[PDB]
RNA sequence: AUAUGUUAAGUGGAAAAGGAUGUGGCGUUGCC
RNA sequence: UUGGCACCUCGAUGUCGGCUCAUCGCAUCCUGGGGCUGUAGUCGGUCCCAAGGGUUGGGCUGUUCGCCCAUUAAAGCGGUACGCGAGCUGGGUUCAGAACGUCGUGAGACAGUUCGGUCCCUAUCCGUCGUGGGCGUAGGAAAUUUGAGAGGAGCUGUCCUU
RNA sequence: GGGAUAAGUGCUGAAAGCAUCUAAGCAUGAAGCCCCCCUCAAGAUGAGAUUUCCCAACGUUAUAAGAUCCCUCAAAG
């Protein structure tokens, strides 16, 4: 029913009521604004569009993404908002309960809420079968010349080909990942911070999306 | 002999309104409606109705018998209705009315609730006797079947929910 | 972190001195046991005159590990050695005396007699 | 249920029927239930 | 396409001993 | 499977076992549903549906197989050149040395045994895993997206209560 | 969790006075099927949708929105 955008700051720990140790992820979710309401009538489905982080205003001869371009400035100005660095949609919210241009404060979530956190996992670059697919090494001694190779990739005359989906070296990480059934440990109104039990995908400063757990 | 060729003596209270191919039998005890076969003739007198088949194939005899049986069942259900009786055997086996639904205590960790449907009314007389009355014969049979299948009878002691008059095959248990 | 072929000192007076882990109980493919888990083991060394003889295949509960355990409050206990106690079917120790400190975790496993006999529970 | 290619009455109360294209025997004696297959 | 019929199994479009109120044509017959 | 046949390959289609990596069938080992029981219960026997997932770590032997130890819900049976050596090993097996038993007058040999004994190749095409450039998408662009379709996931124990 | 099913289990019900789960109808029923969960996905050439930005004269020359070259870099490689 709820959603908000934030940046992952880092990991720390808090002590629970019973003295239990709760590892937590600090998510900073300032400056969230509803930019657009998509509806079944116009777009074919219901969603709100949320911009997260304020950008600098447009200027001529801007060289980087720090400054809004004219299409982005117009789109944001339609919501009476500053242009935003990150923009994402939430289809799990009630379209009625939002006004275009309203803020989305962290206080929308309460302690004990069960949430799903979505983000882009850390990149690992080109990685082999051992690291990328958890495969086993060959022997490291006893004459072996097979240590980190992927092994056999097919059978023989039948099928005289490698099947689709064969696990092989390649770029690893940098994929969208949703971690389900995390919990809100604390919401701190100042500093606009949400404390999430456990760890969430991605590097520090990366964008995360928090939604009320679907399950 | 034959079943479909047999005539039906409609009740004086029941108004068998033959809506063409479709049929609708409003009577003292309720109303019924289902579309009879689209290849049969349902010509009726003022006080009687007699079904006739237009063909002679296997489908002709089969459809004629089933159509006449359905019509007679609708007439008898409008007139007198239908009663299904269930009996509970076993220590602690009881049933009760929670308003319209029926609760059964049949030895599970939980009771089982049997909800009432339209034109169906339940009734549990003693602790261990139940009854399913209604106009439609098929619906009454189906509800009684569900009530019985909550806990069907068992051979070693006859425990469970049995039909009134059901013969339960019994077996000595080699205790 | 006890696995197959791990050797543990015995912390009772059952007669076994050192045992070798044959199996970690608790499900298919389980590799490692820790404090409070039950293992199958063979007696490698035994004290003469004891009840449990060298070569016997017995069951033991781990009461001390070098890897130690982590507790719910973020605190840890680690020991300088790995030790176990030979138990009967009903979890009671086969011996009459327990030596060395044992971890509090044996309370959760209902090894209450072993807990009572130990000089120290930490 | 007896599932076998040879479906035939075992006792005098056995009845041979055809249900959904399968030759079956139904009887008061549950041991005599058969389905061809 | 035309005429008469058969099949309801997609049988047609891979198989046997054996089993079976599946259905059609033929008959010799019995009770009524 | 042991074979029968001798149709492809003798200007070479690398043989057993293991390792790595799988993939498919169902005649189902476990788990799910169900009928019969010479099914009281707890357990079983047998048959039917069911291939989603799961289906072990050691001792001996080159072994496959098998026996054993200890587990497990279970430790299923098969196909894929008895899957997989331009992926690995090389213990075994068709190599030169040597020895035993045995046979042979002998050189030597084996319903046998024993110790030792070089595993080459920089990937062109298809295939597969990743990752870019071009053009198209009836103006050009920035961002947010629907989802035709595709992939992934799918297991199960013990205890308490009733 | 929902929907449809397998083996089954039925209800109603004739053909065939009876009986019959089936022939017409009506239900119920599996870790299995289709969804529900996660990810990719319009080269889906059927190339989809929404919001916002921009607007020229005479093939050429210079441009708009927008980008790139080049340079400082890393959470990416
Ligand atoms: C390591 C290099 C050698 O490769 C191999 O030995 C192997 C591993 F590649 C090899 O044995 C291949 C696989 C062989 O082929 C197989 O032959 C079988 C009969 C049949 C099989 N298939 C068809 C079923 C074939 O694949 C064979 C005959 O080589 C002997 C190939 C032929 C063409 C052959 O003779 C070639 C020329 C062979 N050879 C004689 C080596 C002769 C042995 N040797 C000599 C040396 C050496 C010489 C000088 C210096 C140094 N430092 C070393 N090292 N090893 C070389 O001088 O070089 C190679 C390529
Ligand atoms: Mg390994
Ligand atoms: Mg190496
Ligand atoms: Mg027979
Ligand atoms: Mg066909
Ligand atoms: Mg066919
Ligand atoms: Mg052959
Ligand atoms: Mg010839
Ligand atoms: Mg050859
Ligand atoms: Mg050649
Ligand atoms: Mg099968
Ligand atoms: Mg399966
Ligand atoms: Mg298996
Ligand atoms: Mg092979
Ligand atoms: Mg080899
Ligand atoms: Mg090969
Ligand atoms: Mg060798
Ligand atoms: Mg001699
Ligand atoms: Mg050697
Ligand atoms: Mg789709
Ligand atoms: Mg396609
Ligand atoms: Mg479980
Ligand atoms: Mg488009
Ligand atoms: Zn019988």
């Amino acid at each position: 029913t709820k959603g908000i955008l934030g940046r992952k700051i880092g990991m720390t720990q808090v002590f629970g009521e019973n003295g239990e140790l709760i590892p937590v992820t600090v998510v900073e979710a300032k400056e969230n604004v509803v930019l657009q309401k998509k509806t079944v009538e116009v777009d074919g489905y219901n969603a709100i569009q949320v911009g997260f982080e304020d950008k600098k205003a447009y200027k001529k001869d801007a060289k980087s993404n720090k400054y809004a371009n004219k299409p982005a400035e117009g789109h944001a100005k339609k919501a009476d908002a500053a242009p935003k660095r990150f923009i994402r949609e939430f289809r799990n919210v009630d379209v009625d309960a939002y006004e275009v241009g309203q803020e989305v404060s962290v206080d929308t979530f309460v302690a004990g809420d069960v949430i799903d956190v979505t983000g882009v996992s850390k990149g690992k670059g080109f990685q082999g079968a051992i690291k990328r697919h958890g495969q086993s090494r060959g022997p490291m001694s006893h004459g072996s010349h097979f240590h980190r190779a992927p092994g056999s990739v097919g059978m023989a005359s039948d099928a005289s080909r490698v099947f689709k989906g064969q696990k092989m070296p390649g770029r690893m990480g940098g994929n969208t990942v949703t971690v389900q059934n995390l919990e809100v440990v604390q919401v701190d109104t100042e500093n606009k911070v949400i404390l999430v039990k456990g760890n969430v995908p991605g590097p520090k400063k990366g964008l995360v999306e928090i939604r009320t757990s679907i399950k | 002999s034959r079943v479909g060729k047999k005539i039906i003596d409609i009740p004086s209270d029941v108004t068998v309104t033959f809506d063409g191919n479709h049929v609708t039998v409003k009577g003292p005890k309720g109303e019924l409606s289902r579309t009879l076969n689209e290849r049969m003739t349902f010509k009726q007198e003022e006080n009687t109705i007699e079904v006739v088949r237009p063909s002679d194939s296997k489908e002709d005899r089969t459809n004629h018998g089933t159509t006449r049986a359905l019509l007679n069942n609708m007439v008898q259900g409008v007139s007198q209705g239908y009663v299904k009786v269930l009996e509970l055997v076993g220590v602690g086996y009881r049933a009760q009315m929670q308003g319209k639904d029926l609760i059964l205590n049949v030895g599970y960790s939980h009771p089982v609730e049997i909800k009432a449907e339209e034109n169906i009314t339940f009734s549990v007389e003693k602790n261990t006797v139940v009854k399913v009355e209604g106009i439609s014969k098929e619906q009454v049979g189906a509800l009684a079947s569900n009530i019985r299948s909550v806990r069907p009878p068992e051979p070693y002691k006859g425990k469970g929910i049995r039909y009134q008059g059901e013969y339960v095959r019994r077996k000595e248990g080699k205790t | 972190m006890i696995q197959q072929e791990t050797r543990l000192k015995v912390a009772d007076n059952s007669g076994a001195r050192e045992v070798l882990t044959i199996k970690v109980l608790g499900g298919s493919g389980r590799k490692t046991a820790n404090i409070g888990d039950v293992i199958v083991c063979t007696v490698k060394n035994a004290t003469p005159g004891g009840v449990v003889k060298k070569g016997d295949v017995v069951k033991a509960v781990i009461v001390r590990t070098k890897s130690g355990v982590r507790r719910n409050d973020g605190s840890y206990i680690k020991f300088d050695e790995n030790a176990c106690v030979i138990i009967r079917d009903d979890k009671g120790p086969r011996g009459t005396r327990i030596f060395g400190p044992v971890a509090r975790e044996l309370r959760e496993g209902n090894f209450m007699k072993i807990v009572s006999l130990a000089p120290e529970v930490l | 249920m007896k599932v076998r290619p040879s479906v035939k009455p075992i006792c005098e109360k056995c009845k041979v029927i055809k249900r959904k294209g399968k030759v079956m025997v139904i009887c008061e004696n549950p041991k005599h239930k058969q389905r061809q297959g």
